[PDB]
């Protein structure tokens, strides 16, 4: 009964915070800092390893910028889904955790849209939903055929690999990210383009869910880079950058380089935080540079880990593609830098809510030298 | 050397050889050998057989491109308005022509590659260059001035790129290990492994 | 060495704490202090230590810094030429960008780790995009050109560094490693191919120089082109000698073709800055070929010629900047009568142009002689090819001088006290090197 | 309909193998499918209430 | 040398009035200066933010454009655009995403017409625009019922909501 | 006044060409649904495909790149006719 | 109509409101020409008038490729002569197909 207590504590904690927030709901404290702190303390009870500690760090940072009890509760639900995804041992754990996370995305997207923004937000949420239903239905149908043929539910199968490919958003399963994340709030797009990835990478690495095929990462790298170069809108540039990078990361993760993907996801989170939560031109420039991979910033270390892993596998086509695609991506990032300081006078809203943004910019600048041992 | 008096780098004796020493006491390989299918398809002995084995790829790519274009045309056409013309009659040429052209170009490339390799008798870069050049010549039969020069070049270059980074690269850098002692330098005192690291199990998908 | 590195780290640091009105004075004093520290580094460098004069490590392979013959000359050149750039630039933003670029470049020269070298040299990538693409006097095209060319070449170099770090286990120069791989050699080579402009990868340089400020152009031609020779001597020849010997006919073809095509292209130029930029591209070819011969005569000759160029090209770019400030034109056709109207500017211009043509009393002569001797050591035809085509430089320089020298002009456009002060160190250094104190 | 088909396949497999795994996956499908439908229908109603006068077949995206 | 100085004209002399038909159908007299682009004149007058959309070009999103109907006689004053450049890509994108079916042969964008003396008493009308989205902040639901002014928007253009 | 690039073409002809992009726009969901469905089935089928030579793969990629038509291209040229 | 802007004593002030034009650095600027400016623009933007014609291809190939071929052939000849002169075995160059592995001469060995 003692092993069960560890899991039970999380539920008890979430329920009591939920009912406390409901009972103590008032206009005087719309930003429930106390509940945010209780949720952060609660999520420390699920840290068991280093990946769980990274999941906690990212969830806490995401929770800081959500406003209101409701949004923070749905982030805790996302965290619970992510924690269970890492521990999934068969098809049922994978399906259950990922579909719960999809539900939390649908709610978070819906509750962060203004009345004037409902026409486009609800359309993008509906398109995301229908595509998610296609993915889940094909997954469960194939899983049923596999369970019937083999008699057992084994997470080492092509069915799970293709499903996790959809979840990562590589090859041709990246369009939901483009459609949904363009029409949603900047914070929601940022937290759901980084945090979910860690769980999928952990599942792939731990459950041996790798394929010999390199076509999907090669496709994601080239499509993402070319689409980033041809995209007029800045949201699309940022969205396609993640497609390209996660394609390369997928290629690296299939070959067993788990440590490098777990370090990359953390650096990418810190790099994306300042560009997405744009308030200052300088913070945004340092973020764009880190995503680009410029050497003085922590982004260089993250890209270096992936490139270093690529040279070990000794696949020439991947290295050539990587160099050319990286150059094409660099042109898009230069476009972003040009738009801020070299095109026209820029005036932005004074949204002075830089919770972890200053810390992230500092961590990007300063972190390169401490983490130099990795590369 | 980092000096201005003597040539940089070094010289290695050609007479003196170093007896090969195994990287580890026991070698476990997680890399599977080529399949019998791969060798069968790669066999260029009979040009007709080689061509017919490798065209499925070109046909598939042509079908995907034709399906893409046909869908784009179909999506725009309005369901609510009745159309006098038959949509399939309009759309079927798109797909058929794209598939046929793609298959023809891939057949030309595979045929010329096999025929040159047989006539020359050696596996060489030239075979790919001449197959690409012939495909690009067929592509640019009626195109304006620049295209006859550009397409034979781009097409000839593509097999060069494939050969350099698909065949020469891996064989060239097979020896490098990354663990234990550097391949060339085994005298140096570095930790010696009993077994090679197995970072992943042999794939099966 | 430690004093030089500390002063280097203090110069960007000082700007954060200055009054914003004392910025120029503080920056000049810091530049002079960095020059004095470089002189101290030279004093503390004993010739008895033949391999590396001094090596310092601060806890990791990345923080390994050291000075050799090439490194010492380039570092002294950077410290000598930086004060001129500082005085020519006005504004806190411009000072900040320039000081960051200089710190990154000066740290790259002394770095002995390939990955650290890459980290330091390519840090100054956005700063050049912003500098060359400034609001009124900059061109976005030039910024994009230089940035993309640098990113692609440095990424190839980075991939080669990653393979060397994986295979050998270290990428520090101080550890003797040899590689026969051609992919890795090409990766390291492509950076050198682009950074030191070699046909057909030289297009980025002229655009950047024309649309860069005079301080930027002076820094670029003076030392940024030299960073290739440090990479060759420190990070290419020790490990990839076999590939340079294997590809010597191709290397020679590309270097001679660069020298010829660049010389011919200089003939069609109507802008003074473009003329100076294409002259630099032509001059880089001899240095590259001489180093590739992997002979004592070649490495010394290449470094010496690099110093001579790093003393002659900043002078021409400075005079061109002064003239443009006086007249707001760089077109040779609009500039006439400069002999009569600017006898003092003209004298220095003629002197520097004579230096660019490798006349005997100039450092270029001695350097060229040594480089030609190295080529003649390889083959007599190699030397002859380079010697013969040198006349093309004479034709363009003579035509430019003749157009500028005479005509009718109604404007007195001569240098002020500040302009003479800025070139006097360069003139004295040119004279001293010319007389044999190389 | 598709999710129901897959759940039926799981129940069929459970009967074939005398195993409870399919019955639990199938109850999971029933729960998740109903939650997904409820949320999607809420989104559809919200989308329809915000339609501008010009828009005609707002619900029919595939038109 | 030393020719006669030309004294500048007063604003009264260089103000031209244009009759602009709005979406609701009301006609407004928009006084404008000669030499100003139509987009700026329309923005200053005080039309709502719904009536204007950012120029959908790689580096032109700061400019606010409007779909306008120009009489056949004033087509000459519209500016030529090179197809092989990116200004054409801007115009094509704005037609594809904003105008769509509501296109007419008289349809043009305000930025590409510059007001001149010969455009006095010109009647222009706002052309219908389809719902468009760039960022959540920069979008059009399709309801022209906000009573703000495009002038009162300090933010220059779209980036990240 | 400053020197400017000459624009090929007449103003009204270029504007007319640009106006051929202003046509009813389909929603991208319709394309995405089919691409997702077929892509999933394609990924399942790809595991069973025979191993192809790198040269053949690269040539197929080249042919696919050349034969790919951008969505804008069809949009501009689409005519509802036989 | 003109006045001296510069003051050696250091009491320099810009009289922005002076009726008389200051003799500042702008006094000595050279007057531009409408036609010269257009020539400069045309010369720099000469890529617009580039056209792929057989004459252009011929000229490019004959001078650029021709020089590159001549230079490669000369370098190969010089390398062959040096190898014969030095007494070294035929070196394995990149494009040369040689059944010998010789590249760098051994310093210890006597050739
Ligand atoms: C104080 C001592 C700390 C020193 C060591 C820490 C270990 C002891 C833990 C002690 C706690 C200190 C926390 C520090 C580390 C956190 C780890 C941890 O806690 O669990 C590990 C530990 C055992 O796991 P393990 O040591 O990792 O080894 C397991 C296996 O080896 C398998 O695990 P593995 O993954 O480590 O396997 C080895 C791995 C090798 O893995 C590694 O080498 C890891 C490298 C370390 C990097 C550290 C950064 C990670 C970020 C997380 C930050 C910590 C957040 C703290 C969260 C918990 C707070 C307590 O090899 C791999 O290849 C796997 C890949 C690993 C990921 C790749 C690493 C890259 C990370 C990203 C870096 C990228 C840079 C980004 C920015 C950098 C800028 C500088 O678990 C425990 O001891 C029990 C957990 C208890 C935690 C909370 C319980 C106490 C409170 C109970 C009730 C709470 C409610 C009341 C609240 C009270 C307050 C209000
Ligand atoms: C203990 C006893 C005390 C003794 C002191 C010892 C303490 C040691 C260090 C303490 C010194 C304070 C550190 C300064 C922090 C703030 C600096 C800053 O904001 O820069 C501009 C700022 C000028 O401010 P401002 O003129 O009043 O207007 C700025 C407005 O806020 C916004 O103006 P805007 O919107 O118009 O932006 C225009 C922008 C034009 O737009 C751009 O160009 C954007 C480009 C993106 C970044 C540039 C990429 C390349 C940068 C390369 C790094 C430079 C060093 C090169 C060496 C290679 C290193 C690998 O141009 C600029 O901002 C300046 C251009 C060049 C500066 C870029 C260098 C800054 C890099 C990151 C700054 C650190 C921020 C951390 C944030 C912390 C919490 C938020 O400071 C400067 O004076 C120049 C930069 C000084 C650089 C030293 C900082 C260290 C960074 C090097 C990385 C090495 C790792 C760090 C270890 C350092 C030692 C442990
Ligand atoms: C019935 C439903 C209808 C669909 C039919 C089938 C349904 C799908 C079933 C299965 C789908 C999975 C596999 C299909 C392909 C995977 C792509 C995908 O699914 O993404 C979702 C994609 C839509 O995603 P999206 O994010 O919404 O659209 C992003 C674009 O911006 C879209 O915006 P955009 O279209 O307006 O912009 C297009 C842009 C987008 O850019 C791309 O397409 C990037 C793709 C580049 C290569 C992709 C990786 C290649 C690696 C293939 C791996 C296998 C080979 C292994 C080794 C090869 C080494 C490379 O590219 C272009 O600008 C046009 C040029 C085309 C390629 C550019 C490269 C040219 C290089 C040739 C050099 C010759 C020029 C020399 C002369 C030049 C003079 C200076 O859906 C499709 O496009 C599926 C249509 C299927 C047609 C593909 C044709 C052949 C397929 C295999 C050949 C591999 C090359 C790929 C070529 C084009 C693919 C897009
Ligand atoms: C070895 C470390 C390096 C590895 C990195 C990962 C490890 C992380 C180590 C340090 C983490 C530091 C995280 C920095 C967060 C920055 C602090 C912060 O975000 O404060 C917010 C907090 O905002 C909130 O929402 C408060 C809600 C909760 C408050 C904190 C919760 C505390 C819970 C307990 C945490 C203890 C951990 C439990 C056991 C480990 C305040 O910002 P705002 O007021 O919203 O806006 C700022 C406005 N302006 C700056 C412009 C003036
Ligand atoms: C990035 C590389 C792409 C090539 C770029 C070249 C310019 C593109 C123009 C398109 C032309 C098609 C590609 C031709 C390049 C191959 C070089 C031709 C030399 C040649 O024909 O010899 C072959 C071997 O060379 C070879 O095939 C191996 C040589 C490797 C190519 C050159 C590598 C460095 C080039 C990079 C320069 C700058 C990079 C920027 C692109 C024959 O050999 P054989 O064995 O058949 O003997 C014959 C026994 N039958
Ligand atoms: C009374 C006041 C006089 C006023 C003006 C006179 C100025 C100085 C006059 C004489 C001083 C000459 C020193 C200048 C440079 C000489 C350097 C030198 O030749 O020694 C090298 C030291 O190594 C090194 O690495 C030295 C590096 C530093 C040298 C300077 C680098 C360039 C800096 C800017 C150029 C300005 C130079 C002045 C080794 O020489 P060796 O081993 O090759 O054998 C020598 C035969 N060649
Ligand atoms: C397995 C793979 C098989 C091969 C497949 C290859 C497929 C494509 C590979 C190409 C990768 C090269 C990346 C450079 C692309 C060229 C630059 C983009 C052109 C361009 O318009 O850039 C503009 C300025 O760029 C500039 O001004 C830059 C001028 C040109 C840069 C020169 C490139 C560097 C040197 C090239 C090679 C050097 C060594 C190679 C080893 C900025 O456009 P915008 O911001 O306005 O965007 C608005 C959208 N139009
Ligand atoms: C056509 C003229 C060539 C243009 C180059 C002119 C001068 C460049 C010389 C650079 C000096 C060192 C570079 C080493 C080799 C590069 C080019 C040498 C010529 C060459 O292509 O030889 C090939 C072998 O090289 C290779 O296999 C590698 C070729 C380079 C790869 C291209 C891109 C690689 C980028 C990789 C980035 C970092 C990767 C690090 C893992 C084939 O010659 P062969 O011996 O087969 O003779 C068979 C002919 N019958
Ligand atoms: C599409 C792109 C290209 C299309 C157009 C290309 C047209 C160019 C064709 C001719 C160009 C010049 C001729 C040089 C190559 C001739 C044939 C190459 C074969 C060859 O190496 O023969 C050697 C030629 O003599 C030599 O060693 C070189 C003699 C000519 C060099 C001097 C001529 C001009 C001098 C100008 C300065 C250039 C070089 C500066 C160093 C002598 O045979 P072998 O005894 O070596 O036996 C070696 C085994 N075949």
């Amino acid at each position: 009964m003692w092993e069960n207590l560890w899991y039970l504590d999380i539920l008890i904690n979430v329920l009591i915070i939920t009912i406390f927030g409901l009972i103590s709901c008032s206009s005087s404290a719309t930003k429930s800092y106390d509940l945010k702190g209780c949720f952060i303390i609660s999520m420390v009870g699920g840290v068991y390893d280093i990946p769980s500690a990274i999941l906690w760090c990212l969830a806490s940072l995401s929770i800081l910028n959500f406003n209101g009890f409701f949004a923070s509760l749905f982030l805790v639900f996302t965290w619970i889904s992510n924690l269970f995804a890492m521990q999934s041992l068969n098809f049922l754990g994978i399906y259950l955790a990922f579909e719960m996370q999809s539900l939390c995305l649908l709610v978070l997207g819906k509750i962060t849209a203004n009345e004037n923004q409902r026409w486009f937000a609800y359309r993008g949420l509906l398109k995301y939903l229908v595509l998610s239903l296609i993915a889940g239905s094909i997954f469960i149908f194939h899983a049923s055929s596999s369970y019937l043929q083999s008699g057992v539910m084994i997470s080492d199968s092509l069915v799970t690999y293709v499903f996790l490919l959809f979840k990562l958003g590589v090859a041709p399963f990246h369009m939901y990210t483009l459609e949904l994340f363009s029409v949603v709030s900047r914070h929601v797009a940022f937290v759901f383009s980084t945090l979910p990835k860690l769980s999928v990478l952990y599942l792939i690495s731990n459950s041996n869910i790798g394929s010999e095929c390199v076509w999907w990462g090669l496709i994601s790298l080239w499509l993402g880079s070319i689409s980033q170069y041809q995209s007029v809108f800045v949201r699309s540039i940022l969205l396609y950058s993640s497609v390209a990078e996660i394609g390369l990361v997928l290629l690296v993760l299939q070959e067993g380089f788990s440590w490098e993907a777990f370090s990359w996801v953390s650096i990418y989170f810190l790099s994306l935080s300042g560009v997405w939560h744009a308030n200052s031109k300088f913070v945004s420039a340092i973020s764009v540079a880190s995503i680009a991979g410029l050497p003085p910033f922590l982004g260089f270390i993250g890209k270096a880990q992936i490139l270093k892993s690529l040279v070990s596998i000794n696949l020439g086509i991947l290295i050539f593609s990587s160099i050319l695609a990286a150059t094409i991506s660099f042109i898009g990032y230069l476009r972003l830098i040009r738009l801020m300081y070299l095109v026209s006078p820029v005036k932005w809203k004074n949204n002075k809510d830089s919770s972890f943004i200053n810390w992230s910019t500092w961590m990007l600048t300063v972190g390169t030298l401490p983490m130099v041992y990795s590369v | 050397t980092f000096n201005y008096v003597i040539p940089y780098g070094g010289s290695s004796s050609y007479t003196i050889n170093n007896e090969p020493v195994k990287a580890e006491e026991v070698t476990v390989d997680f890399s599977k050998e080529p399949s019998a299918s791969s060798l069968k398809l790669a066999d260029k002995s009979d040009w007709i057989a080689y061509t017919f084995n490798n065209v499925p790829l070109m046909a598939t790519v042509g079908l995907l491109a034709g399906a893409h274009e046909a869908f784009l045309h179909y999506e725009r056409t309005p369901i609510y308005g009745k159309r006098t013309y038959n949509i399939i009659k309009k759309l079927a040429p798109i797909v058929i022509n794209k598939t046929a052209y793609a298959t023809l170009l891939g057949a030309i490339f595979c045929a010329t590659d096999a025929l040159y390799e047989n006539y020359s008798g050696k596996k060489s870069y030239t075979s790919g260059m001449v197959a690409g050049a012939a495909t690009g010549a067929v592509f640019a039969i009626g195109r304006p001035l620049p295209q006859p020069l550009v397409w034979p070049l781009v097409f000839a270059a593509a097999p060069v790129i494939a050969d350099l980074f698909g065949e020469v690269y891996p064989e060239s850098m097979k020896s490098a290990r990354g663990y234990g002692t550097p391949y060339g330098f085994e005298n140096l005192d570095d930790a010696v492994p009993t077994r090679n690291p197995i970072r992943r199990n042999p794939h099966h998908y | 060495m430690s004093l030089y590195l500390f002063m280097l780290f203090l110069q960007p640091l000082s700007l954060s704490f200055v009054s914003r009105s004392f910025s120029k004075i503080s920056s000049l004093m810091m530049s002079f202090a960095t020059l004095w520290s470089a002189v101290y580094m030279w004093f503390t460098s004993n010739g008895a230590n033949q391999t590396f004069y001094q090596v310092v490590s601060w806890g990791s392979d990345w923080s390994t810094f050291g000075v050799c013959y090439t490194s010492l000359y380039i570092s002294l050149l950077c410290a000598f030429i930086f004060p001129i750039c500082v005085i020519l630039v006005q504004g806190y933003r411009a000072l900040s960008i320039l000081i960051c670029i200089q710190t990154a470049v000066s740290l790259s020269i002394v770095s002995l780790h390939m990955l650290a070298f890459y980290a330091l040299f390519e840090s100054s990538l956005l700063l050049f995009f912003i500098l060359i693409g400034r609001r009124k006097y900059g061109s976005l095209s030039a910024a994009y050109n230089i940035s993309i060319y640098t990113f692609i070449s440095a990424l190839g170099f980075l991939i080669s560094a990653f393979w060397l770090n994986w295979s050998f286990g270290s990428v520090c120069a101080l550890l003797p490693n040899e590689e026969a791989n051609s992919f890795v050699a090409f990766g390291i080579f492509i950076l050198l191919w682009v950074k030191a402009p070699l046909v057909p990868f030289h297009l980025w340089l002229p655009e950047a120089h024309v649309y860069a400020p005079t301080a930027g152009s002076v820094l670029l031609a003076g030392v940024l082109l030299k960073i290739s020779i440090v990479g060759l001597h420190v990070f290419f020849l020790p490990i990839c000698a076999s590939s340079i010997v294997k590809a010597f006919p191709l290397i020679l073809s590309i270097c001679l073709g660069s020298f010829i095509f660049s010389s011919f292209s200089t003939l069609k130029q109507i802008d003074l800055k473009k003329i100076v930029a294409y002259s630099s591209i032509s001059h880089m070819a001899i240095v590259f070929l001489s180093s590739a011969t992997n002979s004592g005569l070649g490495i010394q000759g290449a470094v010496l010629y690099c110093i001579a160029h790093g003393l002659i090209s900043p002078g021409l770019f400075l005079l061109v900047g002064i003239l443009y400030k006086n007249t707001n034109t760089k077109l040779v056709f609009y500039l006439r009568g400069l002999s009569q109207q600017a006898p003092v500017w003209w004298s220095v211009w003629v002197f520097f142009m004579l230096g660019n043509l490798a006349f005997p009393l100039f450092p270029n002569f001695i350097a060229e002689v040594v480089c030609l001797s190295a080529l003649f050591k390889n083959h007599e035809l190699y030397a002859y090819a380079f010697i013969f085509f040198s006349f093309v430089g004479t034709v363009y320089s003579s035509t430019v001088l003749g157009r500028l020298k005479g005509g009718v002009s109604s404007q007195c456009v001569d240098a002020s006290r500040l302009d003479v002060i800025s070139w006097n160190p360069l003139v004295l250094a040119t004279v001293v090197t010319g007389i044999g104190y190389m | 309909i598709a999710f129901i088909a897959c759940s039926v396949n799981f129940l069929y497999a459970s009967a074939y193998l005398n195993d409870m795994a399919g019955m639990l996956f199938s109850i999971t499908i029933t729960t998740i499918s109903a939650c997904e439908t409820a949320l999607g229908l809420a989104l559809c109603v919200g989308y329809f209430q915000s339609r501008a006068a010009n828009e005609v077949e707002a619900l029919n995206l595939l038109k | 040398d030393h020719d006669h100085y030309t004294p500048p004209k007063t604003v009264f002399e260089d103000t031209i009035t244009i009759n602009v038909l709005d979406y609701d159908g009301k006609k407004h007299a928009v006084k404008a200066l000669i030499g100003t682009p139509l987009n700026k004149a329309l923005v200053e007058y005080g039309f709502s933010s719904t009536y204007f959309f950012p120029n959908m070009g790689y580096y032109t999103q700061h400019i606010s454009d409007a779909h306008v109907f120009i009489p056949e006689e004033y087509w000459k004053y519209v500016e030529n655009v090179d197809l092989k450049t990116d200004d054409a890509e801007a115009i094509k994108l704005m037609f594809k995403l904003v105008v769509q079916d509501y296109q007419r042969e008289t349809s043009f964008f305000a930025s590409y017409l510059t007001l001149n003396k010969e455009m006095d008493n010109m009647t222009i009308g706002f052309g219908p625009i389809k719902p468009w989205h760039i960022t959540p902040k920069w979008s059009f639901n399709g309801h022209h019922n906000v009573k703000d002014r495009m002038f009162d928007r300090l933010e220059t253009g779209p980036f990240i909501e | 006044d400053e020197p400017k690039h000459q624009i090929p073409g007449n103003a009204l002809d270029n504007w007319a060409f640009l106006r051929t992009y202003a046509k009813p726009l389909p929603d991208m969901i319709h394309y995405y649904y089919y691409v997702y469905l077929f892509g999933f089935f394609f990924v399942y089928k790809v595991a069973d495909f025979p191993e192809y030579s790198p040269r053949v793969l690269v040539m197929a990629a080249l042919i696919g790149s050349l034969f790919y038509v951008r969505r804008d291209w069809v949009h501009r040229e689409f005519k509802d006719s036989p | 109509s003109s006045r001296i802007a510069g003051d050696t004593t250091g009491k320099y002030t810009p009289n922005i409101f002076s009726p008389e034009t200051p003799m500042d650095r702008s006094f000595s600027h050279v007057p531009k020409n409408p036609f010269w400016e257009a020539w400069v623009f045309r010369r720099d933007n000469i890529q617009r008038e580039f056209v792929w014609t057989w004459q252009t291809i011929f000229d490019l190939a004959t001078f650029v490729g021709g020089l590159y071929v001549a230079m490669y052939a000369t370098a190969s000849f010089c390398s062959r002569q040096n190898d014969k002169r030095n007494g070294y075995p035929e070196r394995n160059y990149y494009f040369s197909d040689s059944k010998s592995n010789f590249v760098i001469p051994d310093e210890r060995e006597f050739y």
